[PDB]
């Protein structure tokens, strides 16, 4: 049997948690996030009794395009038990949550996904891009062009400033597409992070900017590296900034960070070699929920031209869509479709990480007319580059 | 970096 | 003293050559390489007596986005010895070269780079992106909406099919921005490296399809790694049955190849994930020599709308610039400058593959207008997808 | 913007350390570590506000050849903020201190370097050498030689034997070169990292001439790391190896000892005593050059010579040295060797051979047999160790 | 099992206990080159009975001593028991007999290059060179202002094989100057330049960096293609050692540079960071037996920074011998007078060169003395003035 | 793949 959780359900639920994530939070730690997942916004199956699979969706505000916000269903601790595995308990969670999050009219649902091929049947297509830069701060000279060439950028203690970084990243989030609201809760468990922990992680420090900050820690294997866990930069200035500071940690051999593709840090250096590519993987996933509701609160390209199209996802009906003067009007129809796509192409084009003539080529969009394929291209293109604000 |  | 070598001082070129370059093909492959650089397309600095520094360009054919083709300077060999480093010499030989290159009426010289930081100076910046590609083909099952759910390619010695090869080829570099003319010398170059070598690489075996073909070989070190030197596609078809043909190899765990950053394959997969980024490098760098006849002569978006503006480069004079149409007039001015750059900036603008807001949020090229910014990104935004041709 | 640290500051100072030390000892030991700090012997720079930028010396005792006690300042918890580096802060508080180590009356004052190509220009030469040997004791046997071949060595719990420990160490300090005091706050400090999710258990070989702290590594468990060997005499030393050697637990033995260590020389197989890493310990900057050379001790089997010796900016002196003794004094005679500041650090100990040195043109003079004089007078007699890192 | 002197038919046997016994075995070709310089009765080898189990021998070279003096030695090489017949007694056997020969012949000292550290000791030989690591980072190296040569450079790119005559008259100036250093007669040149060529899949082309007083033969590493390993640096002046260092530094395409040299290579105090010129491995070198004490200790040079002094020493199973240095030379006879100094014949072997101090053998027990001042005079006497190489293996 |  499939139903929404009591309060009794929760202990069994963290113990499949535990033994299906590694990374698993804790107990105490997941029952700040559960403020966040709302009424009936979480299903579990029980074994006729024990829990033996479940899912949850939170209630995430996640920027796109043109600085807008929409709602968005955080899908999220998504497991089914070795002992109940292959027997159409994650179809039948996956549906029923889409049932629930169509119903509460969230425009988009997004995900964080444990391996990259068991989501794309659900509609969920890879949105953002993580692209991880190790530079090797010994040889990393900056360019006589790079800004800044008294410092603005100050070394403390992350908990003593909170305050000034939830500014930071508000303004942050609201910006760039790809951001999401930090509730009160999340920033709770981040400063506690911080912390020097028992026998593992070592101590984190911060380097702050008015304009940005950088959270950083030494890693625990490799002495010489020092991850970059987050930073965080509303100017050009703040990013130059903080990246001079780093590089100015004599103690390190190298830096690292989780960053986007589109991070100017190579151009600031005079050898862009020296800030080397080592790790690229999918970051944020989509599923769109409401096709018109989601392309039309959607920013678009002024550049573009205006146009008219018809547009089809798979088994998710068929939608005319005019897109002119940066933004578009999308309506249901019946006519003929001039493009047709899965559900999950929709989402990799939404935010613009990826090509829809990159897509096309795969043959998972296709378009008879090659001037439709350009214009799509030029028109779901982000003006600012696309991030990805924080795993849930 | 967190949940699952 | 620097001068044009005669023909006496080849073997001592050789000499520095080997000493330099740990890479370096061999005096009989280097003889083939030779009959590429022009009459006076190549200096040397002998010691007041034995070379101690080199470099030459060849005549190579580069093809640009619209499917234009421009000569290009293929700068190459370049080595100072050991003994007379830090000294003026390259200075004094990477001038002198650009003179020739400029009088010759070169638009543009190009290079492959043994470290980013030495070449941003001379005004070369990384015009194309390389991409390695590794899939673990024990999992990788191919989309539905992937192509061709008989087999047309064929599992070939690539010796016994060069011009097969060829027509595929040329074919592919005339439609591709960033592909290269490979002359016939070249060729038999390439078919003497797919011989088995004694005792280091394995015999090479090729894929071939009408439209496309793969070169490749098992890894020395990893038995169960194949290593894809070259594929050649020239429609989404070939592509996508070439690498069917791959992921057949039941002999090995993984695939990989060096590719460019727009590559489908990740899209034909059910798991995009499978299809680990493992290694990102800059390719083909760029110096423009002269700025409207190498802007002139490329394509630029439709799409976007007609404009006019002034662009400088740094110490390189300053060019009226109006786009419209998909193409641009580029003509000298005096009038003042709208957008600021380096000479190397122009060039990873030039084939599309560095946005310009990207390069300006590094304070690379200065702009006041953002609206100016967001035009060029688009303007200078490729159609097709760069790509990498070969090493030179 | 430099001046000496206030009560407030320490908070500050202690942000900074953590932040540029991936091995920084906590603000508990640090502050049993700073009773060893004199009162003005401590720097900070503020930025005008937080600490950006600080340094400071300790009151330590280097005994060097002759079986000599020198007054030293100990250089450490040096550190510069990364936003204020390249800014001259390192520049102007290590001058500060000098200026302050020298009115004060010291000698020498000495450092451990966490990088070496930093402390060259301040004057500060690297004196003894650090000599990593690991011996594979499956194979090891004794050479019939080898002293004592009842045990008299004890497996023991350290913090059970702290007095014993002290005796042993304040016998061994005295009497070789390079040996540094170690007052009661260190003693409390070492032995409350003894006691055991990280670092392993650590315990003690007890002879009464000689003690060994080991432990086994967190990651390999076939290794035994001995973090600190004290022997005075040869027997204690020979009888604390067989001991060490005894441990069937282990595959691999470790220790980071001097050059000139006896251990191969005990085993049959010399090889079987591999030196694994190298690296240079205590640095030293002689603030005074007479002071310093007169205080010393020198070989007697050199007959008696007498030169002019000038140190780049350090002043010009009459070096008479016979008996084992040197008289340094004032002169405006031309120079004979003439030599960096920090190069006489290295020869101060009697590590590296002013030969070497010369080869390097290091030290110049047109006289080879002042060099082959100066070689064998600044050689010590007793093999120079290191003694703790500080 | 009978002992006795090789026949031009038992060479292929023994090539076939080599090429058993030794991984890194030179080859047929070579090993005939080499075999010049085993003189007449040179060699011993014992059958089973048929074919050969066992072979030893050792070839004419000459050794430079302290104070500059070349004294004649039995390399001994090419030792080798067949697996089938250890613990035997074989070794013993032909070690005894060569040892014999090479007294009778009348070498002051024998000397090898060890296979393992342990076995050599009970025959008489000790470590007399130490080799030494140094690894340079040569992104990092910069040199320091009191370095020499800080115009035109005197150092030159060449192929190795086209300058042979230079690089003999370097090296033939370098091992006479310089402890530790052996002749190369004109067979193993032969050998040195036949191998810096390009081989099929193996070892990548050797170069070399030639100056007037010096030269450094120098080739890539073919696992990691970013490291030179410099294989021999000769040099003769201080300004040659600085010169081809520079060079060495300045190969951009390089991360590391490597080298095999001695504890006293004054590399790290040209740099301005010492630390940088990592010590990355040591072992022992070359090591000797003294075969005649007299010969052998009257021959070398020492120390005319101590005074005179006169002491009594004792190697354990080969006589009593008075000992009289003083004014460089030193005077020494057998004799019966009660023993000052004891000690086994391998120790005597490590302190010759000058590598290991007296003082270090004694804390260890490996010479016994009561007289302290006699033991510092040891240390001084023995001690040599040009520091201590390894010439090349054998 | 080539010549530098
Ligand atoms: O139950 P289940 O097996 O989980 O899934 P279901 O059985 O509901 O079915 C879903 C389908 O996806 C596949 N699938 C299901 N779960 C899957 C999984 N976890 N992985 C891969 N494939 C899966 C199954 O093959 C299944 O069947 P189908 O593909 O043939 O339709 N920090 C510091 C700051 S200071
Ligand atoms: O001589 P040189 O040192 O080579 O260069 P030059 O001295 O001419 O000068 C160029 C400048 O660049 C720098 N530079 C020169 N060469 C350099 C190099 N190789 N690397 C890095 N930097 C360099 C130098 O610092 C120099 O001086 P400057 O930067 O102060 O102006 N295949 C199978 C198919 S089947
Ligand atoms: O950077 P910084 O720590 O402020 O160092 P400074 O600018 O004072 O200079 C000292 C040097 O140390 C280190 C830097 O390389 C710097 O070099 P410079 O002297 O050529 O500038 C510990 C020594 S007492």
């Amino acid at each position: 049997t499939l139903c929404s959780p009591t309060e009794d359900d929760w202990p069994g639920m963290f113990l499949l948690a535990a033994a299906s994530f590694t990374d698993f939070i804790g107990p105490e730690s997941a029952t700040a996030w559960r403020t966040l997942v709302p009424t009936d916004g979480a299903v579990v199956v029980r074994d006729g009794s024990e829990v033996v699979g479940m899912a949850l969706y939170m209630d995430l505000r996640l920027t796109v395009p043109g600085e807008v916000v929409l709602p968005t269903a955080g899908l999220s601790f998504v497991a089914v038990a070795p002992t109940h595995r292959r027997r159409g308990l994650l179809r039948a969670m996956c549906a029923e949550l889409h049932r629930r999050i169509a119903d509460s009219g969230y425009p988009v649902a997004a995900l964080h996904a444990s391996e990259g091929g068991i989501y794309g049947r659900f509609g969920y297509g890879p949105a953002t891009t993580l692209h991880e830069l190790t530079v090797d701060r010994r040889f990393a000279r900056f360019h006589a062009d790079a800004p800044g060439g008294g410092s603005s950028v100050r070394l403390v203690r992350p908990t003593e400033h909170r305050g000034e970084f939830e500014a930071i990243y508000e303004r942050w989030r609201q910006q760039v597409p790809g951001g999401l609201l930090r509730p009160q809760v999340l920033w709770d468990e981040l400063l506690a992070e911080c912390k020097a922990a028992p026998g593992g992680d070592r101590e984190s420090f911060a380097l702050l900017h008015p304009d940005g900050y950088a959270l950083y820690r030494v890693d625990r294997t490799d002495l010489k590296l020092a991850r970059v866990s987050e930073l965080r930069a509303v100017t050009a200035d703040a990013h130059c900034a903080l990246w001079r500071a780093l590089i100015g940690l004599d103690s390190m051999e190298r830096i690292s960070i989780i960053t986007h593709p589109q991070d100017p840090l190579p151009h600031l250096l005079t050898d862009t070699r020296l800030a080397r590519t080592t790790w690229r993987q999918d970051g944020l996933w989509l599923r769109i929920m409401n096709v018109p509701a989601a392309l039309e609160a959607r920013g678009y390209a002024h550049e573009v031209g205006e146009f008219s199209t018809v547009l089809e996802v798979s088994d998710g009906g068929r939608f005319a869509l005019k897109i002119g003067d940066g933004r578009a009007r999308c309506t249901p129809t019946d006519a003929a479709a001039e493009i047709e796509m899965d559900r999950d192409v929709l989402g990799s084009l939404y935010l613009g990480a990826h090509r829809a003539s990159t897509l096309a080529a795969a043959n998972r969009l296709r378009t008879k007319d090659s001037q439709l394929l350009r214009r799509l291209d030029a028109a779901f293109a982000s003006d600012v580059p696309v991030q990805t604000a924080f795993e849930f | 970096p967190a949940k699952k």
